[PDB]
RNA sequence: CUAAGAAAUUCACGGCGGGCUUGAUGUCCGCGUCUACCUGAUUCACUGCCGUAUAGGCAG
C-alpha cells in the first residue's frame, strides 16, 4: 500500500559557520586578513516605563510614582571602533551533497520509491531554480541582518575554495540586488551552478563569503543575542547577552541558515513581504502566522506524500519548496 | 502517567506492616487478596491490576523523536541500541548532591 | 584487540556545535562513542573503498569553548539555546535543552590492512581528510579550515619501524605534532582499586560513590584538600543491556527493520587527561569497541595502555 | 553509520545630585665574591679594467 515510514530524517545541506564579525576602514578592504575584532562590552542603560497601562491603574498618583522609579539595566552593546566605518562579517559555507537520500527511513519501499522521486526532479529539472535563490540570499547580504538597512554601500565576495586556494573569485554589490526579486545575471548563475554542482554530487563544496558593509564611525553593529533562560538575581544579572565566540561578536550558525533559506515565494498568500524561510508549515516568527497550513493542502507533508505515495506531482513551484524542504532537513514522523 | 491517578500510587507505597503493599500483592499470602475484598474473583481481578503496573504495557517501541544508536559488532553487523534516560540514577545521585552541597554535617 | 600497522594522524579538526551533554550525568566533552563511531563511518564510507580498516582513534582536544552562562548569583551554568520555529497556530514550541560547544581535536585513528602497500601513505591520508570534511563528529559541523594561514596536511605514520630509535623517532615527531593539547585515555582498574581501598574504610561501597569520589574536590581535617593523581574526570564508558534482544522486524518504529534492537542505558566510567608524550608509546590510546553482545556490555574503552 | 537526524532571541531606554580623611614617628649594628680562559669559523664575494652591453672576459 506504500505506507508512510515511521522515522524520516534528512541531514542539513547548506551549512554555515558563525558568522565572525570585524571592524575597518573602507578602500582598504582588500587588505582586510588583520582587522581586529569587534568586542563586546556592557553598558548601563536606564529610562521610564512606556508601554500601556492595565486600564485598571490609570490614576495619576501611581503614574507620577512610576516614574519616579526608572528601571535600571546592564546590556551588551557591539560599536564599532570610532575610526572605522566598515563592518566585516566573513563565514564559511559547505554545499554538501547527496540532497535526497534519507539519514533513517523504516521502509526500504519508500525509500527507494522517495529516491526515484528525487532522480526524477533532479533529471526532469536540476538544482537551478534553488540554486538560483541560495546565491541570491548569497549574492545579496540578507545574513546581515539588521547591519543591512542603513548601509552606505554592501559589497560581498564570495570565493570558491580548492584544496588549499581560491579556485574562483565572484564579487557583489548587494545594494543593486534587491531583497525580494531573483533575476538573472551572469556571475549569479555561475555561482548558482557551482552550487547545483554540489547539491547534485556526492563531494562537499566549499565557499568562503565576506560582506562589507559601510556603515559609518563607530555606530551600533548588531550580532545574536544569547538565548538563555534562568538567568538569577537582579544585582549582578545582565539583561541583553550577545553571541562571542573567541571574545569577538559574531552572528549565530543558524540565524545565517534561517538567511539563506529565504527563498519561499511561493506560498498562497499574497507576498507583500516577498520571500519567506522554508519551513514544513511555513511560519514567520517574526510575523508571528503559520503560511501554509495543513487546511489548504500546501504545507510540506501532504505534498510529500502526494508526490511519493500516490504520485500526484503537484506544481512545479510545489516541487521546488519541497525539495527546498529536504536541502533544509528536517525530522520527520508520527508514532 | 496521568498525573490525576497518583492517588493509586500513593495508596499502594505504604508501609502498613513492614514492607511495601505492592510487595504484599505480589506474593501469594493469606493476608494479601483478602482484605480488600468480599469475593475471591475480584479481589483477583484487582490485584492482576495492581501488579502489573511494573511491567511494560504494549509492543516495544521508541518514538522517532527517540534516540537509537549503530553499534559493531566484532564479527560483523549491528545492534540497534535504543537508551533511556534513567532516572532513579538521576534521582540517587541527586540526593547525594544536594547532601553533600546543602547538608547540614556538611555546612557544619 | 589488534595492533595497528599504521598509525594516521588528522590535524586539528573545528567543529562548531558538538553535543555538551555527554550523558545523563556528565557534561563537558562529548563521549568517546562519538569519536569512535566517527571512525567507524570513515571505515564504512572509504575503509571499504581503499582496502583498509580504520579502527581505534586517539583524541586530543587542543581547544575547548562551551558555549555556557553563569547566572548572577549561582555557582553552577546553564546552556545559551536557540530559537526553534513556531508550531502551526503561532505559538511557541517546547523548549528542550540541548548544550552546544566548540571543539577543536585531533584524531589519531590507527588505520591496518592491505591496502597501504597500493597506495601512497600520502594519497590514502589526502582521501581520507576529503571524506571527513564532509562529515560531522558529534553533531557538529566539521569546519575545513579556508584562507587561513595554511592548512595543516596529514601524516600516516607506519608504525613498523626499522628501529626502535626510529620508532621512537618518528613517535617523537608525532606528539610535537599533537603538543598543545591533552590525550583523553580510560583507566578503569584505577577506579577498581580505589573502590577496593574505600571498601576497606567503608564498606558495601559503590563504585559510583567511587567515581563520585574521584571527580570532586574534598577537603581534609588536620584543613588542606586531597591530592588526585592527574586530572581525573568521568565519562560514559558505553552501555549495557535492559532488554533482552529482539527481532530486527519486531520494535515498532525502529531506525532500521534489518537490524536487530536492544533497550540500553549508560555505563559511567573514568577517564583521564594526560600530556600526549606521558603514554611514550602511541601505538596504544586508541579507544575501540568491545561488543561481546550476549550479555549486554556494548563499551568502548583502549585497551593496551597501561 | 556518532544520546544519530532539525531550529532567527528581539524591539525601546537620562543613572545625577553632594562632600576637608586627618594628625605623630630614629631602620640598624656586621661582612674577602674568588678561580681560568685563542672570537675566529677562508667571515672584506671587494676594488677596478676590456667590451655598446646587463652577454662574456681580464687584473690584484
Amino acid at each position: 500500500i506504500l505506507s508512510t515510514a515511521s522515522v524520516l530524517a534528512f541531514e542539513r545541506k547548506l551549512d554555515p559557520s558563525d558568522a565572525l564579525m570585524s571592524a575597518g576602514a573602507w578602500a582598504q578592504r582588500d587588505a582586510s586578513q588583520e582587522w581586529p575584532a569587534v568586542t563586546v562590552r556592557e553598558k548601563s542603560v536606564r529610562g521610564t516605563i512606556s508601554n500601556r497601562l492595565k486600564t485598571k491603574d490609570r490614576d495619576p498618583a501611581k503614574l507620577d510614582a512610576s516614574i519616579q522609579s526608572p528601571n535600571l539595566q546592564t546590556v551588551d552593546v557591539a560599536n564599532l571602533p570610532s575610526d572605522a566605518d566598515t563592518l566585516k562579517v566573513r563565514f564559511t559555507l559547505r554545499v554538501l551533497g547527496g540532497a535526497g537520500t534519507p539519514s533513517a527511513c523504516n521502509d526500504a519501499a519508500y525509500r527507494d520509491k522517495l529516491l526515484q522521486t528525487v532522480a526524477t526532479y533532479v533529471n526532469d529539472q536540476g538544482f537551478a531554480e534553488l540554486a538560483r535563490r541560495y546565491a541570491h540570499n548569497l549574492a545579496n547580504a540578507r545574513f546581515l541582518w539588521r547591519n543591512r538597512v542603513g548601509a552606505e554601500a554592501v559589497e560581498v565576495r564570495i570565493n570558491h575554495i580548492r584544496q588549499g586556494e581560491v579556485a574562483r573569485a565572484w564579487r557583489f554589490d548587494a545594494l543593486a540586488i534587491g531583497l525580494r526579486d531573483f533575476k538573472a545575471d551572469a556571475e549569479l548563475d555561475a555561482l548558482a551552478e557551482l552550487i547545483a554542482s554540489g547539491l547534485s554530487g556526492s563531494g562537499h563544496v566549499l565557499l568562503e563569503v565576506v560582506a562589507f558593509a559601510r556603515i559609518g564611525d563607530g555606530q551600533e553593529v548588531f550580532p545574536s543575542q544569547e538565548l538563555i533562560l534562568d538567568k538569577g538575581d537582579k544585582k549582578g544579572q545582565k539583561s541583553k547577552t550577545l553571541y562571542s565566540v573567541r571574545d569577538a561578536a559574531a552572528i549565530h550558525s543558524q540565524k545565517i541558515g534561517n538567511a539563506l533559506r529565504t527563498i519561499d515565494t511561493w506560498y498562497p498568500d499574497e507576498d507583500g513581504l516577498g520571500p519567506i524561510a522554508v519551513e514544513p508549515y511555513g511560519s514567520v516568527t517574526s510575523q508571528g502566522k503559520a503560511y501554509r497550513q495543513p487546511k489548504q493542502k500546501l504545507d510540506f507533508y501532504t505534498l510529500l506524500d502526494n508526490w511519493v505515495l500516490r504520485d500526484e506531482a503537484p506544481a512545479v513551484e510545489q516541487q521546488h519548496y519541497v525539495i527546498a524542504n529536504l536541502i533544509r532537513g528536517g525530522v520527520f514522523g508520527e508514532a | 502517567g496521568n498525573a490525576a491517578a497518583l492517588d493509586v500510587f500513593k495508596f499502594l507505597s505504604l508501609q502498613y506492616q513492614g514492607k511495601n503493599l505492592l510487595n504484599w500483592l505480589t506474593e501469594d499470602s493469606a493476608e494479601a487478596l483478602q482484605a480488600l475484598s468480599d469475593n475471591a474473583e475480584q479481589a483477583r481481578e484487582w490485584r492482576q491490576a495492581f501488579i502489573g503496573i511494573t511491567t511494560v504495557k504494549g509492543a516495544p517501541a521508541s518514538h522517532s523523536l527517540a534516540k537509537q544508536l549503530y553499534f559493531p559488532l566484532p564479527g560483523s553487523g549491528y545492534h540497534l541500541l535504543a537508551p533511556l534516560f534513567p532516572t532513579s540514577l538521576v534521582h540517587h545521585v541527586h540526593a547525594l548532591l544536594r547532601e553533600a552541597r546543602f547538608g547540614d554535617a556538611a555546612k557544619a | 584487540v589488534t595492533d595497528p600497522e599504521a598509525l594516521l594522524l588528522l590535524p586539528r579538526l573545528s567543529i562548531q556545535n558538538a553535543n555538551a551533554i555527554s550523558s545523563p550525568l556528565t557534561w563537558g566533552f562529548p563521549s568517546p562513542g562519538a569519536f569512535t563511531g566517527f571512525v567507524h563511518a570513515l571505515q564504512r564510507r572509504v575503509g571499504i573503498s581503499l582496502d583498509i580498516e580504520l579502527d581505534g582513534v586517539g583524541i586530543v582536544c587542543h581547544r575547548f569553548e562551551a558555549q555556557i552562562s553563569q547566572p548572577a548569583g549561582k555557582r553552577t551554568k546553564v546552556f545559551n539555546l536557540t530559537r526553534n520555529p513556531l508550531n502551526r497556530d503561532g505559538s511557541t514550541a517546547a523548549i528542550v535543552e540541548e548544550g552546544r560547544a566548540h571543539l577543536e581535536v585531533s584524531l589519531l585513528l590507527g588505520v591496518h590492512g592491505d591496502g597501504l602497500d597500493d597506495h601512497p601513505a600520502q594519497e590514502i591520508a589526502r582521501q581520507v581528510q576529503e571524506q571527513a570534511g564532509a562529515m560531522r563528529l558529534a553533531g557538529g559541523s566539521i569546519l575545513p579550515w579556508c584562507n587561513e594561514r595554511f592548512p595543516a596536511p596529514n601524516a600516516e605514520l607506519l608504525m613498523l619501524g626499522g628501529s626502535d630509535e626510529q620508532r621512537r623517532k618518528n613517535q617523537r615527531r608525532l606528539t610535537r605534532r599533537l603538543l598543545p593539547g591533552f590525550a583523553l585515555v580510560s583507566r578503569e582498574a584505577l577506579l577498581q582499586q580505589h573502590l577496593e581501598t574505600l571498601r576497606t574504610t567503608l564498606p558495601e561501597a559503590t563504585t559510583l560513590d567511587a567515581l563520585l569520589d574521584l571527580c570532586r574536590i574534598n577537603f581534609e581535617p588536620p584543613w588542606q584538600v586531597r591530592d588526585k593523581p592527574g586530572w581525573l574526570v568521568p565519562i560514559p564508558a558505553g552501555y549495557n543491556a535492559l532488554s533482552p534482544l529482539y527481532l530486527p522486524g519486531e520494535v515498532r518504529n525502529a531506525r532500521d527493520r534489518e537490524t536487530p534492537l536492544r533497550f540500553v542505558e549508560n555505563l559511567f566510567g573514568l577517564g583521564e587527561w594526560l600530556s600526549p608524550h606521558r603514554v611514550a608509546a602511541l601505538s596504544d590510546l586508541l579507544w575501540y569497541h568491545h561488543a561481546e553482545p550476549d550479555k549486554g556490555l556494548y563499551r568502548w574503552s583502549t585497551p593496551r595502555f597501561v
